[PDB]
RNA sequence: GGGGAUUGAAAAUCCC
RNA sequence: UUCAAA
RNA sequence: UGGAGAGUUUGAUCCUGGCUCAGGGUGAACGCUGGCGGCGUGCCUAAGACAUGCAAGUCGUGCGGGCCGCGGGGUUUUACUCCGUGGUCAGCGGCGGACGGGUGAGUAACGCGUGGGUGACCUACCCGGAAGAGGGGGACAACCCGGGGAAACUCGGGCUAAUCCCCCAUGUGGACCCGCCCCUUGGGGUGUGUCCAAAGGGCUUUGCCCGCUUCCGGAUGGGCCCGCGUCCCAUCAGCUAGUUGGUGGGGUAAUGGCCCACCAAGGCGACGACGGGUAGCCGGUCUGAGAGGAUGGCCGGCCACAGGGGCACUGAGACACGGGCCCCACUCCUACGGGAGGCAGCAGUUAGGAAUCUUCCGCAAUGGGCGCAAGCCUGACGGAGCGACGCCGCUUGGAGGAAGAAGCCCUUCGGGGUGUAAACUCCUGAACCCGGGACGAAACCCCCGACGAGGGGACUGACGGUACCGGGGUAAUAGCGCCGGCCAACUCCGUGCCAGCAGCCGCGGUAAUACGGAGGGCGCGAGCGUUACCCGGAUUCACUGGGCGUAAAGGGCGUGUAGGCGGCCUGGGGCGUCCCAUGUGAAAGACCACGGCUCAACCGUGGGGGAGCGUGGGAUACGCUCAGGCUAGACGG
């Protein structure tokens, strides 16, 4: 099925992921369907996590199944926060 | 959209099928000059309606056979063998260039 | 490794006195002082009208040798200069003048550039507080270049920073001789500097 | 050596035989029905057609025929039988066809 | 095979 | 005869 | 922000013209040399052959059982036998082995690129919605008992469970045949008739979880078709019989000569068919002022292939690299009857070659398969290792220091060079030592809450004791190529048309700045040169941007086919052309701007940038086309 997971960008010892929508079967860093955010593990910048929540909510609405880590990051950006 | 082409019928020798010569025009990618270029499509005419010399429109269609992927949409201008003539002649010149030749 | 060898000889090959020693180059001894002819066994012989090329080569070799930078690095700066907006000539100079090692020297923390360089390699220098031992580090406008707290007591530091009292300094720079701080106010204008170099020929040398 | 995914092969063989057999039946009865109608025997011709219809659909329950393959067969069958019965037939059993 | 004569040096030519 | 000599 | 030219034909000149050099590039290789780090990158040849290990499995929350162990029962006791539980083994069943990883041999083609069509189609797992799951029956393997083989493995007999197979129901609903409205290629609705459903498991057991079935959608991934684009040779003209088309079938998810049976004679080609040669295509890369030219390694997309040929079966999906069958070649068993195998996966061997790395570490991260979960698998991948192969950063010292040691070189023998260079003085402190010591990792899970939102809690680091930080602290690698002109740099000696140099022009036959050495100098510097190859200079194939009287070049002349090109005025159309919107134009790259590693290389974020093509409007001067006129071209009298 289609997923929401991290694609690896950046460099050696300098990872920078991309929250992307893609077919489960595609190579990790292959062609994704849509970029819906980014994530910097080492938080070397105050802006190390961004997420187009409106868009994230969209793909979830249609089936996108998020990685456990992908889900973690989405939560931080209050994607499931239903307050 | 289903591509629509206009051309001339230069062959009515098949059952429910007509050959349609379609001219195209465009600037040469390097030399500019507008140049012509043609191609023949085998269009579907199930009612054996259109004849030699008609200017019909051709429309992109569900394959009818090998070669046939277009259906005759309608008649634009009936009769006019001048175009057909041109084609026939050009084809006859072929009878020339080879090991012998044909009269000019 | 940036050259490293007989230096008051380059002054002699460029027929112009370059300050690659600071003092000594002020006291009758930069060699240019009575012995201004090229180094070598033919130094005193009459020269021949140099080729438009020669002229352009020696000009670049002058400017380049002034900052003791490598051809590799010198070229990379010039290419960067070209690309950037505005007159390449000045812009180029602006960049050369932004090298931390050069700025250290400009602020007087060191007598020459080769010394200023070493002061950097050995952590005796600070940019906005953080240590920085990269002599090619590009100082931006607003940066504060000071001496490492732990180095402020060094013998050589006092001597140079002392001689800096009363001494004026670059209109694009500002020195607070007190805490041994300095501030890179802005990129120098071509008008600001006065190097014995016609940068115009340098551009031409690379245009070939 | 040894890759226990030989199991997939020994399983395919069973599935193969299972499919093969279901289809053989379908064909045999289809031909049977087309034949009976081709001879004008209306009542039993449908009676047989009706089984064939059923065998085809059930064949599609699983992964034997499946898809629109079933549709095609039922269609081409009800197609021939209704036509061949145009020899006076008159749908007696009126089973399959909805006259 | 030089070593001479000749040559600007050779090829050639004449010498040992 | 070869190469080179203003 | 975008354009440099030079040497060389002559005694000299101008021109024509070729050759050559200065500049960028590279998966490089070779020579001399070689200190540190980061990031990249590394079989370009035999798609030759491959030892060994690893590279796809998971599920006991689908089912039954074998073996080894322990415990508790039914008996007065034993035998026999019942239940529970641990380890393990493979079966049956399911999902995944069609992804991920490799390589291009093949392919000049709907293969790829770009834009479209499908009323001619499919899509497992995932998401939303509607409705369901009532009854019966059955088999095969495990296992047991025989038989055949050296082996690989096989044949027979008997027993048995399921989410295995089948029958009967219910039919939300769907499929098929006819009808009929509606719509328009096979789209949608409707009526009669016929046909078609299911699975059970878990439990913190009357309720929730994981599943099952039939439909309609979504989302994702696709198939097939079409327009245009895509190398060299015409010293390759003609090619074609399933060939081109038709009717009816077959076949497929689906169109189609895809295949078949009949019937027509047709299809293609100078706008290059057919044949031959070469080649995976693209985003992009290098070069260039641009237009172009060249290229397609790494990364991303598509395609093709899996020792060489064929084929299918299974399945949502394959005609399947680590699945199956047959033929061929090869290797290896072999009791010669018959078997086993396929690194273009990681690493490694061998061969070929000028040449290309470790049989490493880890699943900690990201991603993937199966599982409710715990978890298990993952040579994908994250890392480390080797190679100056490339880029970027660093160091081999800094300041003082003689009118200037020695030595070597030169000399007009007075002196001049190397040279502030050294020595020496004084500073700093790569290396190295000691201490501290990361980020990358917070989820899954557990508890509260309601397995939700939301809160709390806990376990995890290969890299690595590495980076970085703080102390202590030593003066501590320099080469390589040039110096006749182009082209920055000159003197002595030695050699003599020798020995040799040489990119081109040319040097050397006793005074050689050109050979070899030395002193000196120029250039660059952990690198410098050489070879090869691409673009440039080269307006040297000229679109931008060339020529043909004598330099290479007007066909020996005519007639004329195709084609190219076409006077003046008006009108219709609006194809070219032009304008406006709009869709498409993946990501990366490139460009600009900020950022993160102390800088940079490298990397992240954001921002324009349009050409091409589709759609929708609009314009009509020019070209085009259709109408009608005109005599100044042409033709006629
Ligand atoms: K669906
Ligand atoms: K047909
Ligand atoms: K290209
Ligand atoms: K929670
Ligand atoms: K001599
Ligand atoms: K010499
Ligand atoms: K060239
Ligand atoms: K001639
Ligand atoms: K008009
Ligand atoms: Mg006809
Ligand atoms: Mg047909
Ligand atoms: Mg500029
Ligand atoms: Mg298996
Ligand atoms: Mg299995
Ligand atoms: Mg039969
Ligand atoms: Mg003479
Ligand atoms: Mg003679
Ligand atoms: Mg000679
Ligand atoms: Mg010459
Ligand atoms: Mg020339
Ligand atoms: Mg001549
Ligand atoms: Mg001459
Ligand atoms: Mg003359
Ligand atoms: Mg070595
Ligand atoms: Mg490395
Ligand atoms: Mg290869
Ligand atoms: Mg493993
Ligand atoms: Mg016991
Ligand atoms: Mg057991
Ligand atoms: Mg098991
Ligand atoms: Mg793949
Ligand atoms: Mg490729
Ligand atoms: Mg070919
Ligand atoms: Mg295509
Ligand atoms: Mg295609
Ligand atoms: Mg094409
Ligand atoms: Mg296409
Ligand atoms: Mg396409
Ligand atoms: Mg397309
Ligand atoms: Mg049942
Ligand atoms: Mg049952
Ligand atoms: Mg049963
Ligand atoms: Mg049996
Ligand atoms: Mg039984
Ligand atoms: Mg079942
Ligand atoms: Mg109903
Ligand atoms: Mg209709
Ligand atoms: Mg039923
Ligand atoms: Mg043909
Ligand atoms: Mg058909
Ligand atoms: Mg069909
Ligand atoms: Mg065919
Ligand atoms: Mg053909
Ligand atoms: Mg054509
Ligand atoms: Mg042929
Ligand atoms: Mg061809
Ligand atoms: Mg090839
Ligand atoms: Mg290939
Ligand atoms: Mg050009
Ligand atoms: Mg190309
Ligand atoms: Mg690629
Ligand atoms: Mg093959
Ligand atoms: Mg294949
Ligand atoms: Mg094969
Ligand atoms: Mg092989
Ligand atoms: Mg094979
Ligand atoms: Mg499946
Ligand atoms: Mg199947
Ligand atoms: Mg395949
Ligand atoms: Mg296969
Ligand atoms: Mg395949
Ligand atoms: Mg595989
Ligand atoms: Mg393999
Ligand atoms: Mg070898
Ligand atoms: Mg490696
Ligand atoms: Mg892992
Ligand atoms: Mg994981
Ligand atoms: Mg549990
Ligand atoms: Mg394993
Ligand atoms: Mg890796
Ligand atoms: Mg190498
Ligand atoms: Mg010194
Ligand atoms: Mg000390
Ligand atoms: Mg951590
Ligand atoms: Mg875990
Ligand atoms: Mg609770
Ligand atoms: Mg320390
Ligand atoms: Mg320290
Ligand atoms: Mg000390
Ligand atoms: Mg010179
Ligand atoms: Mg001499
Ligand atoms: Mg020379
Ligand atoms: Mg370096
Ligand atoms: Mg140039
Ligand atoms: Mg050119
Ligand atoms: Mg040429
Ligand atoms: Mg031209
Ligand atoms: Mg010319
Ligand atoms: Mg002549
Ligand atoms: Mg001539
Ligand atoms: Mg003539
Ligand atoms: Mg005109
Ligand atoms: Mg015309
Ligand atoms: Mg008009
Ligand atoms: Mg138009
Ligand atoms: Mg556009
Ligand atoms: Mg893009
Ligand atoms: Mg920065
Ligand atoms: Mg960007
Ligand atoms: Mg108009
Ligand atoms: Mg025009
Ligand atoms: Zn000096």
């Amino acid at each position: 099925m289609v997923k929401i997971r991290l694609a690896r960008f950046g460099s050696k010892h300098n990872p920078h992921y991309r929250i992307v929508v893609t077919d489960a079967r595609r190579k990790r860093d292959g062609k994704y369907i849509e970029k819906i955010g980014y994530y910097d593990p080492r938080k070397t910048t105050p802006d190390w996590l961004k997420v187009d929540v409106e868009r994230a909510r969209y793909w979830l609405s249609v089936g996108a199944q998020p990685t456990d880590t992908a889900r973690r990051l989405l939560r931080q950006a209050g994607v499931f926060r239903q307050e | 959209p289903k591509k629509v082409l206009t051309g001339v019928v230069v062959s009515d020798k098949m059952q429910k099928t007509v050959t349609v010569l379609v001219e195209r025009q465009f600037p040469h990618p390097l030399y500019g000059k507008v140049i012509k270029r043609s191609k023949k499509y085998l269009a579907h005419d199930p009612e054996e309606k259109y004849k030699l010399g008609d200017v019909v429109e051709i429309i992109e269609s569900r394959p009818i056979s090998k070669r046939k992927r277009f259906r005759v949409l309608r008649l634009v201008e009936s009769g006019r063998m001048d175009l057909v003539e041109k084609y026939l002649i050009r084809r006859q010149n072929y009878q020339s260039l080879s090991k012998r030749g044909g009269k000019a | 490794g940036r050259y490293i060898g007989p230096v008051c000889r380059l002054c002699r090959r460029e027929g112009v006195k370059l300050y690659l020693k600071g003092e000594r180059c002020y006291s009758p001894k930069c060699a240019m002082e009575r012995r201004p002819y090229p180094p070598g066994q033919h130094g005193q012989k009459r020269a021949r009208r140099p080729s438009d090329y020669a002229v352009r080569l020696r000009e670049k070799q002058k400017l380049r040798r002034i900052y003791g930078i490598s051809e590799r690095q010198f070229r990379n700066l010039f290419e960067e200069a070209s690309k950037k907006k505005g007159v390449t000539g000045s812009v180029f100079l602006g960049l050369l003048e932004s090298r931390l090692d050069n700025v250290v020297y400009r602020l007087g923390f060191a007598v020459s550039r080769r010394q200023a360089r070493q002061l950097v390699r050995h952590g005796h220098i600070t940019v906005n507080g953080r240590r920085v031992d990269l002599p090619s580090y590009r100082v931006r406008p607003g940066d504060e270049i000071a001496v490492a707290e732990k180095s402020r007591n060094l013998e050589l530091i006092r001597q140079n920073l002392e001689a800096m009292k009363g001494r004026k300094v670059g209109p694009w720079l500002s020195l607070d001789v007190e805490g041994m701080k300095g501030k890179f106010l802005r990129l120098p204008d071509r008008e600001d500097l006065a190097l014995p170099v016609n940068e115009q020929l340098v551009i031409e040398f690379y245009s070939r | 050596r040894n890759l226990s995914a030989l199991k997939r092969h020994r399983q395919s063989l069973k599935r193969r035989l299972r499919n093969k057999a279901k289809k053989s039946a379908i064909k045999t009865l289809s031909k049977k029905a087309v034949q009976l109608a081709q001879e004008g025997k209306a009542e039993e011709a449908l009676k047989i057609m009706r089984k064939a219809e059923s065998l085809i659909d059930k064949a599609a329950k699983g992964s034997t025929l499946h898809k629109n393959a079933a549709a095609r067969r039922k269609s081409r069958l009800m197609r021939k039988v209704r036509q061949l019965l145009e020899a006076a037939g008159a749908p007696l059993i009126g089973g399959g066809l909805s006259a």
